[PDB]
RNA sequence: UGUCCUACGCCGGCAGGCGCGGGUAACCCGUUGAACCCCAUUCGUGAUGGGGAUCGGGGAUUGCAAUUAUUCCCCAUGAACGAGGAAUUCCCAGUAAGUGCGGGUCAUAAGCUUGCGUUGAUUAAGUCCCUGCCCUUUGUACACACCGCCCGUCGCU
């Protein structure tokens, strides 16, 4: 159905993904956004906070697709 | 059972439309049982061919 | 191409194309256009309620314009993913799951009508084995015709790719019993011909004289105005 | 031949059709 | 699945034609669907259903409080027509099978379509 | 491409004004600074920042004249449209398709016909089933044709 995908972090989800999200073996706006039902807009600013906290590898920078790992 | 089957020569395409070629095959195990078959796409000599159920032989005018 | 060529109506009509055959603008407009048309040419009587068979309903389009208009009806399909979305749809009257080439397995003298929005030229095509047109064709008009009360009418609207398959139905149909007609509308345009199977149950001689002289080869007097007339009353 | 006519009503004709479709300097 | 609609149903086996009518029901599950209530409709179907079989469904479906006789009337029997329209077009049968007699063949209802393939 | 193509300077936010030059043209426009394309930003499945119709108000230009909006620009309105039951077109390699750029008509339109380059493939190297055309044999099947039935019943003048 429609989708209502939050645009601002409420608290259960945000501990959500500062303890899941930097263990998935794939790390991605889009793979994110299906799995925590948040706006990509939010789904690829959050992976920009985690990249400058030093939690996650990054692989490819382009315009059109992000790729992100876990560290270990 | 599945069976794999090494063209020997193609006889020519058949068919309403000529949608398929027919071509005499022979087979990987034993190289004594040559059966007749239809086929569709491009075919040329020395293609193997996977065969679902080697037991009967294809036939059209 | 044409649906038909894909394969049998089992798994063509998957859940996939059930879903986009819901949010289909043309289909929700032209399906109902035409049950429009097919409902209005049996000649059913007015301000009276019937029961009809709505075979091949398929999303129940047709189903919901007999419901709308104060009739009701059962509906008959061989795909499970168009009746789970007539299911979804919340139709009126029942769903029945089937193949019309095995028979319609009601009492004889059952329905006012039937019904069929494009669903006939699915079995002019065999793709089993098993399967013959001819006897599939049969089997569907000789039922038809024992569970349709006499007098009663049953429209059908079908999509041919040929001349041959008209022809191949109509002598299937002829052949067990039915009497009617087909009606095209707009038999010469290409984007409104329909096709419907209406069904129901019950001087001068002298001009070759010259001419065969003529080839003779003999001469004559040239062709004229005055070639056959009387010149006067004869006493 | 009766064998000659079978065959080649059991076998597909073949062969001759020519289609006609389709640097130094 | 209505309760007039297997009533009106038959077999279309190749052996057991015409004389499969009527078969037997099962239902583990019953869903009420409301239906708008046309008194045109169920007079003039009243000729038409086959009482006997209706009895024995509805004892197939465990219920007993039904009309026994052909409920015939010019629409001014509203409290047996609105019960057996409660009867006929508004008890559901989502779950269960079919008994064919001269064959045993399953017809089995899921939900709430019965399927009569080969 | 042209004596109508334009360069450059100044003014206005844009359409658009004022001035001064080059080129009858492998000489100027023009190293023809084209669009898709490429790299970053925002958006996040929502008839939505997709889609632009239809409208309201104003400004500028060509014309004797712009009303039924010639054309262009700015702000505002944000319709259907969620890949099209079914009739049918074109196509075998620098081809189809995506993308822009130029001549004949033309006081001014854009809209027809023609070209040009750019990015660039899936399928096929066959057949006479559907359509159309051209050959050979034949007028033996069907139809035409012949023979027959030629719908019956009672009722009065
Ligand atoms: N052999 C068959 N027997 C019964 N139904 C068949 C059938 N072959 C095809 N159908 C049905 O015919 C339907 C055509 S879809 C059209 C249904 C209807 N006009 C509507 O739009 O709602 C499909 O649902 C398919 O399930």
């Amino acid at each position: 159905d429609k989708l209502n995908n939050l645009v601002l972090f409420d608290k259960a989800t945000y501990d959500k993904l500062c303890k899941e999200v930097p263990n998935y073996k794939l790390i991605t706006p889009a793979v994110v956004s299906e799995r925590l039902k948040i706006r990509g807009s939010l789904a690829r600013a959050a992976l920009q906070e985690l990249l400058s906290k030093g939690l996650i590898k990054l692989v490819s920078k382009h315009r059109a697709q992000v790729i992100y790992t876990r560290n270990t | 059972p599945i069976k794999l089957a090494r063209v020997t020569k193609v006889l020519g395409r058949t068919g309403s439309q000529g949608q398929c070629t027919q071509v005499r095959v022979e087979f990987m195990d034993d190289t004594s049982r040559s059966i007749i078959r239809n086929v569709k796409g491009p075919v040329r000599e020395g293609d193997v061919l996977t065969l679902l159920e080697s037991e009967r032989e294809a036939r059209r005018l | 191409r044409r649906p038909e060529h894909g394969g049998p109506p089992e798994l063509f009509y998957d859940e996939t194309e059930a879903r986009k055959y819901v949010r289909n603008s043309r289909m929700i407009d032209i399906q109902t256009r035409m049950a429009g048309r097919a409902l209005e040419l049996l000649y059913l009587p007015e301000n009276k309620p019937c029961y009809l068979l709505d075979i091949g309903c398929g999303t129940g389009l047709s189903g919901s314009y007999l419901s709308d208009e104060g009739h009701y009806w059962v509906g008959l399909d061989i795909s499970p993913a168009m009746l789970d979305e007539a299911v979804d749809r919340e139709i009126e009257g029942d769903l029945l799951l089937g193949d019309m080439g095995q028979g319609i397995p009601f009492k004889p003298g059952t329905f006012d009508g039937c019904i069929s929005i494009s669903a006939v030229q699915w079995l002019c095509n065999a793709n089993k084995k098993s399967e013959n047109p001819a006897k599939r064709l049969y089997c569907f008009f000789a039922s038809l015709f024992s569970v349709l009360v006499r007098g009663s009418r049953a429209v059908l609207q079908l999509y041919p790719e040929n001349s041959e398959q008209l022809e191949l139905i109509t002598t299937q149909a002829t052949k067990a019993g039915f009497s009617g007609g087909m009606v095209v509308d707009y038999p010469n345009s290409a984007k409104a011909k329909k096709f419907y199977l209406c069904l129901f149950s019950g001087r001068a001689w002298v001009l070759e004289k010259k001419e065969r002289h003529r080839r003779q080869g003999r001469e004559v007097r040239p062709d004229t105005q005055y070639t056959g007339r009387k010149r006067k009353p004869r006493f | 031949p009766l064998a000659d006519q079978i065959l080649a009503g059991n076998a597909v004709r073949a062969g001759v059709r020519e289609k006609r479709r389709g640097e130094e300097y | 699945m209505k309760l007039l609609t297997h009533n009106l149903l038959s077999s279309h086996v190749r052996g057991v034609g015409s004389r499969g009518f009527p078969l037997r029901l099962q239902a583990t599950e019953v869903r009420i669907c409301p239906v708008e209530f046309n008194p045109n409709f169920v007079a003039r179907m009243i000729p038409k259903v086959e009482w006997s079989a209706f009895l024995e469904a509805a004892d197939n479906l465990r219920l007993i409080q039904v009309p026994k006789g052909p409920v015939e009337g010019y629409e001014e029997n509203e409290e047996f027509l609105r019960t057996m329209h409660h009867l006929l077009l508004e008890v559901e049968v989502i779950e269960g099978t079919l008994q064919c007699p001269e064959s045993g063949r399953m017809f089995p209802i899921s939900r709430g379509i019965p399927n009569m393939l080969l």
